């Protein structure tokens, strides 16, 4: 059936895959495009000098090891295969406390386009530090 | 800090255990295998838990803060760093002049007296400099270690206790509630120097004294937890209140 | 129960212009209506589900719409083969139906 | 994908009638089966509900007792029982499959009952 | 042995099973049948504009790779079987921080019937966003929503539906009302399509209608304000010559009003 | 003997199916329960919950875990709980719970030669307990702990208290600060959901609040403040500033004490007993102020030594009558 | 791009411009201070010899302004500069004094 | 070792200036005449109350 | 100031020589992913004055590893140490402190 064909295609894609090596390890840098859908900004607090931000953090890059030329369809795999594939080590510098939401599963997305493009998404609630100049409080911006 | 409203104290220790394992015996020129925490998950460790700890956790940065050393005769030393919120049943009578003996009880969870017997070393308990200690209003007087066998539903367990003798210092409450209330009731006693025909003056002094005595009764109770019995501070507050009420009447 | 009060009973116009219908609910049904056609001597056939979702085989001229309480079905350039009776139903609760809107020349 | 019903029936009032429709191309254990009444020159009236996987039945309050719905697994068939037939029970009956978004997807060809 | 029959049934079910793919990946859509049993509607935090809700989250979907023929029609299994099969990635759109309880053992359920129909119940405590318009405070009513849908699978892959009638697919328990300030009037559901950056998704909605009570506010604010105004109303009845008495009426009423 | 225990444990764990329960296709396994209450920490009214620490213990029989050569009970390590079948017991009114993990995870397994698995856990739970504060602070709370199996119905598991009323111990040693556990009861029953019928145990306590704190920090200040307002009735009528200031500051102290009391409680929509007392005291003080205003109006506006003569008797009597009615009802 | 000691790393910076609404602070802080300052000039109309009334009018609003100033500040952090709301409260306190 | 030095900007406005203004408010009672006994005792008790709450 | 503690946010860099990781290849430095840091020996540095530190796991765990071809290693991580600053409050509020941050090996 088609399900067994997708099974052997994905099993061929992850056979011999090296998670320790980024795509084009000895060559040019990989271009990681980003786009963010902000859900809410909850607690902009001046006591703790931070703000809480909830977002849908998407990333996109081209991996040539994850290219298939059999299925004419974008494969939206399970969210548990993202621990078996290379992802960029993106971090937020002014982060203080953060978590990817884990109900009812770990809220993450991976989608494998046939050219090699991987659409990796996360749902992140972050508490980013924002230093505030309260000289003009409460008329400040 | 020894928290009195929540009835526990925080302690940071280097808990070290030593036992014998005949399977961990090797014959070579190497005497001690000084290992990191990676070898903890492969060997047997007693399930020592602290019987009066409300919440505790080890330290995991940058590596699990555990030590494992194996000698050639089978002797194993296992040291880890712990931060324990242990329950101390502080009796708040006498407060703010209280004295307490805070325990730290630990035992094995699953293994009874017939399987694990704990024992104390002569110089086992080692305190620090006693000045980096965040004990503010208290002062460590000394320590005593004891051992006993408790009887539970599962079986008999060897329980090891360390008692920490702490005696309080009132310097804080003197400026919190004592001096403050004493100066209010001194201000109660100046009404007698005011002439008797000045009625609104002396009754304004009276109503301000009694409302602020009620206010200072309310404020000083916020530091105390919600206990039923009376303390010496509350007795002092009540004596000052009946003194100012006697002055007004 | 939920009472469907679709109006009017029948409309009589020509071929090639816009005709709209209306279905009014007594109690809240939230985007769970359905519209059917009823030819003479014929079983009903589904047209719209949800509030405005076009079923397979439905022409593009049949456009539905809906809300919390008010519902409607707009026809763009009705033809001669569309001369039948239309029904409004709901399924937010146990299902009920309306009276029926007919079409005439 | 096809719901084939029974034929037309004509019995005396006060009697009972067996009425049935057979589903093909799928199984009725997945979706609910809905029965509906269509009086001539009148609107549709819902008879009742059956969930054949659970066996649970739910009926309209005005049709309780006079009508009940049964089913079976091997024949993949839904049944009606009608009791104490009267003049106002003269109508045509369809069995409707539960569809996408609770929409009454498929319909039967119709069985017309008549009393005299 | 007697228990080896079910062991080889489970090992035959999981043999060659790819849990990374949904049922009928390239053939159809995975219809997920969902209902909610609210065991307690928790307290509504007005400061955070949020509410807490404890619910039995039940999802049911047909999988044809889990067909078996054995002596038992329903395999009431534990939580370890749930991670070895495909489960939908349902998440709450307006949820802020929710905990899936795992005490003592993960609070999950998994029942595989012989035709492949599954059932997957969970215990959650959803802190969800309830945006509030406090123009009529404290005599206000809100419709706090609870929106859930798939995270990765679009409308063409996984669709959601209620397993019972929509009026009866969200059940609130009788004892389960932890509301002290509000009171729960009723529920309200609705499905729908949400358009995002990735694609279109099926979002199911559950509106909880609330209605606040003035009980706390006709004793803390309204009545001490009326008594403050009335206590300034008695200052007209004093003597005209009593200047400090009517002055202390005025200043103490102004202070009590501004501190209220 | 270590090699014998080693090969026996390796024989027990080989071929053990984690997914199947004891008698999976057979009868419901009977799980006996013992609870040793260690402490109750925070009986909180603002969050409507109590924090409970206990030595939760379960006992059932698995016929796969039976051995015959070894005559002593094997207490294995706590890491074989991920390999052995355990019941899926949960608490319905749980809000936030954890199992303590110092120095290892605090759980216990002690297999028995007949097959009995002694599973003990040390659990700190924060169970929800909705409180009826109509009679606060002279109230009485019934805080429960509903113990239930999740995935297994009545025909797959059954629950019973091992030792009957001797299952739950350590309750009498607990000394919550503001309450007093009067009674506790153990109830076994079955609840019915839409997915099936499930066994349920319930442990509940009859907490009683201690009156001593409130009787010296709310009731006695209110009584002495209403005593202070009766000083105004004996002052001469010409002293307007004195009696006005006394009455005003008495009213302000009453409103201060009730508004600075009702924020330590949750935002309940009803009236409590302490709120009723602090409303009646406010009514008495406001009537004292209106009595002075009546005296001033009946002298200056329109016997002025008779209204305050009556109020020196009438106001101590009715307030004494009010205390008798209040302490007869709420007692 | 940012240059650290170990190399040069790419960086995307997302930023907002939050402007604070004023009407809540008008309803809470500014208008009670304005009204308690209007109360202070009622005392000019009371006759000069009425000592108790005028020193009640003065002292109660002095203590009110200092209680409002201390009350609206422990919720805020311990910043070492002076704010706009702080400047308004100090100006009102100067007028009352 | 990280060498930190506290800045007195919060404590000057919050504690030192209200104490200075309170003790200056005590000096206002000295310019009133001797017969204003309620006035000067209101000055005294309100400044002592302000100092206790400070 | 209440809990006599401070909170620093650092890039804690470490470097050591390991002769077992010598290699010869097309490139001299080897900038890799983080999951080889658990595969190899890393020093067990702990903060003697710590109270609670977070390793900042989002999204991938914020550490790096660079293996130079001669065997020299570089292993930095991003932490948020909350440490103890013992304080003498005799000159409050115009005091000066020297908050310490001690670290060293454990085992
Ligand atoms: C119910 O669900 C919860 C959540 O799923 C379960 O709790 C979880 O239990 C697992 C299994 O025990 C833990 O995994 C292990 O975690 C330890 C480290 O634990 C520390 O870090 C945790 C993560 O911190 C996150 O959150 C904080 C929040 O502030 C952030 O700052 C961090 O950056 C992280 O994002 C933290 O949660 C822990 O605190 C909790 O637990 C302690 C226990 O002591 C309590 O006091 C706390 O109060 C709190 O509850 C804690 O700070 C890792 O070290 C483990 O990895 C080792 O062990 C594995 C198993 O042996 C092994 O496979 C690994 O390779 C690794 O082994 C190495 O270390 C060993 C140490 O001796 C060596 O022996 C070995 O040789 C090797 O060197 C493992 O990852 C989860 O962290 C834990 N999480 C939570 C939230 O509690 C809970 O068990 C479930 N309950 C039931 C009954 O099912
Ligand atoms: C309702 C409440 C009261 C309102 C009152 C309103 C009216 C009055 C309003 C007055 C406005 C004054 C403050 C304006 C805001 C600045 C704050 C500040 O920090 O200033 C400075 C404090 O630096 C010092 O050195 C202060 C020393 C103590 C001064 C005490 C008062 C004067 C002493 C005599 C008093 C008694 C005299 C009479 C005796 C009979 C600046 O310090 P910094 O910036 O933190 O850091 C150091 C600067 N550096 C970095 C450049 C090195
Ligand atoms: C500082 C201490 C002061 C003490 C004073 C003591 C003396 C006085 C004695 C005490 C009696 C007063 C206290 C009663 C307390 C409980 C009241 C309550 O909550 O009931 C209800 C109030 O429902 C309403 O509709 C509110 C009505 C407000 C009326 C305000 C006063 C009248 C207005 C003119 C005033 C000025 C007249 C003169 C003008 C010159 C609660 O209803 P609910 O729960 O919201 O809804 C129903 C329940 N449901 C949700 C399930 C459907
Ligand atoms: C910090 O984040 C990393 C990655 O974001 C987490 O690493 C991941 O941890 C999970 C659970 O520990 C691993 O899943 C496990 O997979 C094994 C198979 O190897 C399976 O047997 C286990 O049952 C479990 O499912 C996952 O593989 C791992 N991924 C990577 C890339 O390392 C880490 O757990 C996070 N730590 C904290 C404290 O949040
Ligand atoms: C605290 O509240 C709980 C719940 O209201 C009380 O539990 C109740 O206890 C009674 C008797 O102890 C139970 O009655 C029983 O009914 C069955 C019905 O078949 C009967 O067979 C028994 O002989 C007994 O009469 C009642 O069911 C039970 N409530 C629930 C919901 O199970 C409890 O007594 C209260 N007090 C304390 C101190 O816990
Ligand atoms: C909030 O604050 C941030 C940071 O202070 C502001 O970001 C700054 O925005 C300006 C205007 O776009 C940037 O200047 C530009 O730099 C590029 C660099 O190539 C140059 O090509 C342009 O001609 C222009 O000079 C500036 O670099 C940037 N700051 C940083 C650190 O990158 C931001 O505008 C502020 N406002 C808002 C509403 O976010
Ligand atoms: C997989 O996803 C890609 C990227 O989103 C889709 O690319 C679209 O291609 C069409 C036709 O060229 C464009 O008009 C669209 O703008 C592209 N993006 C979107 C958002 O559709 C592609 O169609 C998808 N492939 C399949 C088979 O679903
Ligand atoms: C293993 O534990 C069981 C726990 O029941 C012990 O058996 C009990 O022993 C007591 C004391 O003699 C008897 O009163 C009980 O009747 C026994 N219970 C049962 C169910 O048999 C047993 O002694 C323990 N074995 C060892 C070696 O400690
Ligand atoms: C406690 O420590 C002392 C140290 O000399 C030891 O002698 C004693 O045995 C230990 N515990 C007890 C009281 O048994």
């Amino acid at each position: 059936s088609n399900m067994s064909l997708v099974k052997e295609t994905v099993d061929r894609l992850l056979k011999g895959y090296d998670i320790r090596l980024r795509p084009d390890f000895g060559g040019p840098p990989v271009a990681v495009g980003m786009n963010i859908d902000i859900a809410s900004i909850d607690m902009v607090s001046e006591v703790n000098m931070d703000y809480t931000l909830t977002m849908y953090f998407q990333q996109a890059w081209r991996d040539k090891r994850l290219s298939y030329n059999v299925i004419p369809l974008n494969l939206t795999l399970d969210n548990r295969v993202a621990d078996q594939l290379w992802v960029p080590d993106t971090y937020f510098l002014n982060d203080k406390k953060s978590f990817v939401h884990g109900v009812t599963v770990k809220n993450r997305m991976i989608r494998l386009h046939p050219d090699g493009t991987v659409l990796y998404g996360l749902r992140i609630t972050t508490t980013a530090a924002c230093m505030m100049d309260l000289r003009r409080y409460p008329l400040d911006e | 800090p020894v928290n009195a409203i929540n009835m526990e104290y925080t302690i940071d220790i280097f808990f070290a255990q030593t036992w014998y394992d005949r399977r961990l015996k090797f014959n070579s020129t190497i005497k001690v295998l000084r290992l990191n925490s990676n070898m903890v998950g492969k060997i047997w460790i007693p399930d020592t838990f602290f019987r009066n700890s409300k919440k505790a956790d080890a330290h995991w940065i940058t590596t699990p803060n555990r030590m494992l050393r194996i000698w050639n005769d089978g002797r194993v030393l296992y040291t880890l760093r712990l931060t324990i919120d242990a329950e101390c049943q502080l009796q708040l009578h006498n407060f703010p002049m209280d004295e307490h003996s805070c325990p730290l009880e630990f035992s094995s969870y699953g293994y009874p007296r017939e399987e694990i017997v704990y024992q104390w070393k002569r110089s086992s308990v080692e305190v620090g400099d006693t000045r980096s200690w965040r004990l503010y209003q208290f002062s460590f007087v000394g320590l005593r270690n004891t051992t006993e066998v408790v009887k539970t539903t599962s079986g008999d367990y060897v329980v090891m206790s360390v008692y920490f003798d702490l005696s309080r210092r009132m310097g804080y409450f003197t400026i919190q509630t004592y001096i403050p209330c004493t100066l209010i009731v001194v201000l109660s006693w100046v009404s007698f120097w005011i002439n008797k025909d000045a009625v609104p003056a002396r009754t304004s002094l009276g109503i301000t004294t009694v409302l602020t005595m009620t206010t200072l009764s309310t404020i000083a109770r916020k530091s105390l937890p919600k206990v039923s019995y009376v303390t010496a501070m509350d007795l002092f507050v009540s004596v000052c209140f009946i003194f100012v009420f006697s002055a007004l009447v | 129960n939920i009472v469907m009060t679709q109006s009017p009973k029948s409309m009589s116009m020509s071929v090639g212009e816009r005709v709209t219908l209306s279905c009014k609910a007594s109690e809240y049904v939230g985007t769970y209506v359905s519209w059917y056609q009823q030819k003479p001597e014929q079983s009903p056939k589904l047209l719209i589900y949800g509030a405005s979702n076009r079923y397979t085989g439905v022409p593009d001229r049949f456009t539905g719409s809906g809300s919390a309480t008010d519902f409607t079905l707009t026809i763009g350039s009705v033809q001669a083969e569309d001369l039948a009776d239309y029904h409004c139903g709901q399924s937010y609760s146990y299902p009920t139906f309306g009276a029926g809107t007919k079409l005439e020349l | 994908v096809q719901l084939q019903q029974s034929g037309a029936e004509l019995v005396k009032p006060g009697a009972s009638v067996k009425l049935s429709c057979t589903a093909s191309g799928f199984n009725i254990k997945d979706t609910y089966m809905y029965w509906v009444k269509q009086r001539p020159e009148q609107g549709l009236e819902w008879i009742g509900r059956i969930d054949p996987a659970n066996g649970d039945t739910k009926y309209d309050p005005k049709f309780q007792g006079k009508a009940t719905i049964t089913t079976d697994t091997f024949s993949n068939t839904a049944y009606l029982q009608l009791s104490s037939l009267t003049s106002e029970d003269t109508a045509v009956y369809y069995c409707a499959r539960k569809g996408l978004r609770w929409a009454m997807d498929y319909w039967g060809q119709g069985t017309s009952v008549t009393v005299s | 042995d007697n228990t080896t029959v079910f062991t080889r049934i489970l090992d035959r079910l999981l043999d060659g099973y790819d849990n990374r793919l949904r049922p009928g990946l390239g053939e159809r859509v995975t219809e997920v049948k969902t209902d909610i049993f609210v065991t307690s509607f928790g307290p509504v935090s007005d400061h955070d504009m949020e509410y807490t809700i404890d619910v039995f989250f039940r999802q049911s979907w047909k999988d044809e790779r889990l067909k078996f023929k054995g002596p038992m029609t329903v395999l009431r299994l534990n939580n370890l079987m749930a991670s070895k099969i495909w489960t939908p990635d349902t998440f709450f759109h307006n949820g802020k921080k929710s905990v899936a309880h795992n005490m003592t053992m993960p609070n999950k359920l998994l029942r595989i019937t012989e035709d492949g129909t599954l059932l997957y119940t969970m215990r959650l405590t959803v802190r969800a966003e309830c945006p509030m318009h406090l123009e009529d405070f404290p005599m206000d009513a809100h419709a706090c929503p609870l929106k859930f849908g798939s995270y990765a699978y679009t409308r063409a892959e996984v669709v959601y539906e209620w397993t019972r009638e929509p009026a009866r697919s969200v059940v609130v328990a009788e004892d389960g009302s932890r509301l002290n300030q509000y009171d729960l009037l009723g529920q309200t559901v609705d499905s729908g399509i949400v358009q995002s950056s990735t694609g279109e998704y099926v979002v199911m909605t559950t509106h909880f209608h609330l209605k606040r009570k003035i009980g706390y506010f006709v004793i803390q604010t309204y009545l001490p304000c009326i008594m403050t105004v009335i206590l300034s109303q008695v200052s007209f009845w004093l003597n005209r010559e009593s200047v400090p008495a009517r002055t202390v009426f005025g200043v103490t009423t102004v202070l009590t009003m501004t501190t209220l | 003997n270590m090699s014998l225990v080693k090969e026996t444990v390796d024989r027990l764990l080989k071929g053990y199916d984690i997914r199947l329960r004891p008698d999976f296709g057979g009868p419901p396994v009977a799980v006996g329960m013992n609870i040793d209450i260690a402490s109750i920490d925070m009986v909180s009214e603002v969050n409507m919950d109590y924090t409970l620490t206990m030595y939760f213990q379960q006992a059932w029989r698995d016929k796969r875990l039976s051995y015959n050569v070894i005559p002593l009970n094997l207490t294995l390590d706590n890491r074989v709980a991920d390999q052995l079948w355990v019941p899926d017991t949960y608490f319905l009114n749980d809000k936030k719970s954890f199992v303590h993990g110092v120095t290892v995870k605090n759980r216990m397994i002690r297999l028995h030669p007949d097959g009995t698995v002694l599973y003990g856990l040390r659990i700190t739970t924060t169970a929800a307990c909705m409180m009826d504060l109509r009679r606060y602070p002279l109230d009485e709370q019934n805080c429960t702990l509903e113990i239930e199996s999740y995935g297994y119905t009545t025909d797959d598991i059954e629950f019973y208290w091992r030792g009957d009323d001797n299952a739950v111990t350590g309750v009498t040693k607990i000394e919550l600060p503001q309450f007093s556990i009067v009674d506790y009861k153990l109830i076994t029953k079955k609840v019915v959901f839409s997915t099936g019928s499930y066994p349920r145990l319930s442990l509940s306590f009859k907490l009683k609040r201690n009156i001593g704190y409130f009787i010296l920090q709310t009731y006695m200040p209110s009584i002495l403040i209403t005593i202070l307002s009766w000083v105004s009735f004996w002052i001469n009528y010409d002293a307007s500033a004195a009696r006005v200031a006394l009455g005003i500051t008495t009213v302000l102290t009453m409103t201060t004490i009730n508004t600075h009391l009702r924020e330590t409680l949750p935002k309940i929509p009803y009236v409590k007993a302490i709120d009723m007392y602090l409303m009646g005291c406010f009514v008495f003080v406001f009537m004292a102020l209106l009595e002075y205003a009546l005296v001033n109006y009946i002298f200056f506006g329109r016997d002025v030594n008779a209204i305050d003569r009556w109020s020196r008797i009438f106001f101590p009597v009715v307030f004494s009558f009010f205390n008798i009615v209040y302490w007869l009802y709420y007692v």
